RNA sequence: UGAAAUUUUAGUACCUGUGAAGAUGCAGGUUACCCGCGACAGGACGGAAAGACCCCAUGGAGCUUUACUGUAGUUUGAUAU
RNA sequence: UCAAUGGUAGGAGAGCGUUCUUAACCGCAAUGAAGGUAUACCGUGAGGAGUGCUGGAGCGUUAAGAAGUGAGAAUGCCGG
RNA sequence: UAGCGGAGAAAUUCCAAACGAACUGGGAGAUAGCUGGUUCUCUCCGAAAUAGCUUUAGGGCUAGCGUCGAAAUGUAAGUGU
RNA sequence: UAGUCGAAUAACCUGGGAAGGUUAAUCAAAGAGGGUAAUAAUCCCGUAGACAAAAUAGCGCUUAUACCUAGCAGUAUCCUGAGUAGGGCUGGACACGCGAAAUCCAGUUUGAAUCCGGGAGGACCAUCUCCCAACCCUAAAUACUCCUUAGUGACCGAUAGUGAACCAGUACCGUGAGGGAAAGGUGAAAAGAACCCCGAGAGGGGAGUGAAAUAGCACCUGAAACCGUGUGCCUACAAGAAGUUCGAGCCCGUUAAUGGGUGAGAGCGUGCCUUUUGUAGAAUGAACCGGCGAGUUACGUUAUGAUGCGAGGUUAAGUUGAAGAGACGGAGCCGUAGGGAAACCGAGUCUGAAUAGGGCGACUUAGUAUCAUGAUGUAGACCCGAAACCUAGUGACCUAUCC
RNA sequence: UAGCUCAUGUAAAGGUAACGCAGAGAACUGAAACAUCUAAGUACCUGCAGGAAGAGAAAGUAAAAACGAUUUCGUAAGUAG
């Protein structure tokens, strides 16, 4: 095509040339209207001003420290054992092997949504929840947690 | 380089996924002589932020 | 091939229209400016081991 | 012999009105061969002077004070010498 | 066929022209490129070529990309 | 004798055709809710000049007022009579 | 650090000139590029390759030498880094603004233990982990170029590009610190106009020159404002944003066209810009003409599309390589359930005695990545704009003082 | 002894493109003003160095088996604070 190089849609349109001509105009004014902090150089306002005011998020109380123990296990569904079957030991070895999430906190859960698709016992956790274990663990499972 | 998140604008706020945020309730610090009985029986709890407000999130709030 | 050939290679710059190549060649500006081409028999791990 | 300031260009009259509310240029009406030349100042809100008067700016300077913060400096006491 | 088409700040869409684009496509050029000049054509517009003349080296196409990119006007500036 | 300074028969007087804060270089294209400027062509649609707050009143922040896109059309709401 | 060799072509047409058009032929590690009177592969420089340096500054390899190190069990006692750690106060840095404040480094003061030791583990007290300060040196991967070339350009073409293509930091200003300009192009080749005539001279005019003399020394090209000279029509009873529209009459004949140039006369007609509620303006502003002269990109977010694949998308940095591409590189990042401050719980969760209600939740159904466009945010961030602030430096010949 | 004299050793004074290190170190800004902060320990200034400098060998990090001097880049990520 390199006699006659085309472009598609969507991908290419005037990028607008603002600030020249009688058309569009815009360089007259930029869509602004002239005689206003508004109407200046800079683009100099900042976002949240309650117009000297203090601002909806400044009238707002602490709250809640944080924990800096703060540690979770990067849930997944049931629904990737829907995927898989058995993959016996359900682990995190399954997990990243599976590839569903490779970054992980530390362990692994599933939900009980999800289907009991799977049939295998051994599945290796850190940490599934009991919703869940009533699922699995009612469905053909056998906890190995940590 | 980054836009910088407002880290106590974040201790501000709390939003939620495929919905709004939580705000916390105003004059439920400092006194509560002057504020009603039922404003003590209600105003533990709050409701949420505006709609046509707070559009000025953008984007002050960013990814917290 | 990827043997990298020497003779058309260490030459033919000046013959006007041979473009020396490999499969480390590829792109567009390869093969939509040429448009015409020659080809080493073994295309197929020349041209398949990635593609 | 030979410049300066100067300005949308203009072959640029008068009255009475009108009008960002005082006309050369507009409406109505009047008088005026065409082009000059020497002197004069009523206009052209004449120039030259982004008002030095007043007002404003979250404007700045300077000054004053028992403004508030300070500073040096002055004077205690501790304490190594 | 019917209906619509005053329009400023506003917002949306689309197109023109300049220059560089190795791209190609593919020519012009001393019998005259560019550029200038007159021109009593065309194009809704921006704009486009025809001829006469100057003029004696680069320019045009198309299509697409990329842009220090579309000129009156500011005590704009510089030069006359 | 040199600028946070100097000088001073003292006015705020001068410090090189010249000063209530000198001149030169850098910070630093200081900053400026205030002035001015903004450049090619068309089509379509089409304003506000208000409420509330505000060291705010010649300025902002919402809301009312336009435009385009998308999701259905609260199963019609809209708008008349 | 001197350079050396280095291939491959002829004619015709045109023109002042061929490399241009035309006819043919060659070459091949050289059809990069630049000159040549006009565009060259074969005309030349060159180019690709292939050789060359004594002195020249080096780099690198081999050689014994150019010298100080090892393991090892046991533990007589010593050593192991004293005003040192620390403690008080005052500081500062560490994200750390005295704070619960770590930890380090200062001043000042006080002052240990020392191997059964001592220190750290964000006040701190015990258990555990790690280490051994208070002695000294350490390449490498990194930062930046005045410089030396080899160079490359979707750099730029003489207001640009360095202030400076030009004898530029020049002229010039100012005592000084400082500032700070303007300007390149004849023709291929000066072949630069012999001579002759006018003219005081210059300058002209003939001749001749050259392809060309409107080509003649600031010389290619030559607008534009300004001044002209000629030209067809009209105007010396007229008081106009200087116009239309119609048009008597005249003149001329064209991007061959229901032609043009006029224009008496006659109708109706308040220049342009910013601001404003409203300016025709006696509200600004513009002498004119030409040139320059202003919404970007760096990174980030959001929105909208485009494409790709899809609960799977995605490689960053880096490595490779031609500043190629591709390929490698999964470190990490996004989505793939949230509820609650949190403990935690979990398709439910929190709130609440509630399993009452309410609250957010799957119900409530796909994004990811790239591009592109608008807006965003840090960057002077659409520009033009002060009076200002501080630092560094210069200055007593004006003038004031003093000797 | 001070002090003085002689002799020997560029040593070494000095010129320096940019980067570094170390000391000394602001303001303007912005925070809609501003006294906290910021700007930045940046502008400047002085000294010390080389081709690079510093840089460095745990009196380290971390929190479980967890490694094993530094340095640069990406990440963590504007995450913790």
């Amino acid at each position: 095509e390199l006699h006659s190089l085309k472009a598609a849609e969507g991908s290419r349109k005037v990028r607008n040339r603002v600030g020249r001509g009688t058309s569009s105009g815009n360089g007259k004014t930029s869509g602004r209207g002239q005689k206003g902090q508004k109407s200046r150089s800079g683009g100099g306002v900042r976002p949240g001003f309650e117009g000297g005011q203090t601002e909806l998020f400044r009238r707002m109380p602490k709250r809640g420290f944080l924990n800096v123990n703060r540690k979770e296990y990067a849930i997944v569904n049931l629904e990737t054992l829907n995927r898989l079957e058995d993959g016996a030991t359900v682990s995190a070895e399954t997990l990243v092997a599976a590839k569903i999430v490779k970054d992980v906190k530390s362990g692994v859960k599933v939900l009980a949504n999800g289907e009991l698709t799977a049939k295998n016992l051994t599945v290796k956790v850190a940490k599934v929840s009991a919703a869940a274990k009533a699922a699995i663990e009612a469905a053909g499972g056998s906890v190995e947690e940590a | 380089p980054k836009q910088k998140t407002h880290r106590a604008s974040a201790k501000r706020f709390k939003r939620t996924g495929n919905g709004g945020l939580k705000r916390f309730r105003a004059y439920t610090s400092h006194r509560f002589h002057g504020k009603s009985v039922k404003q003590r029986r209600q105003l533990r709890k709050a409701s949420m932020v505006s709609k046509g407000d707070f559009k000025r999130i953008r984007r002050m709030v960013a990814t917290m | 091939p990827n043997e990298g050939n020497e003779f058309a290679e260490l030459s033919a710059r000046n013959l006007e229209n041979v473009k020396v190549t490999t499969a480390n060649s590829a792109s567009v500006l390869d093969i939509v400016s040429a448009d015409k081409l020659l080809v080493v028999q073994s295309a197929l791990t020349q041209i398949e081991e990635v593609l």
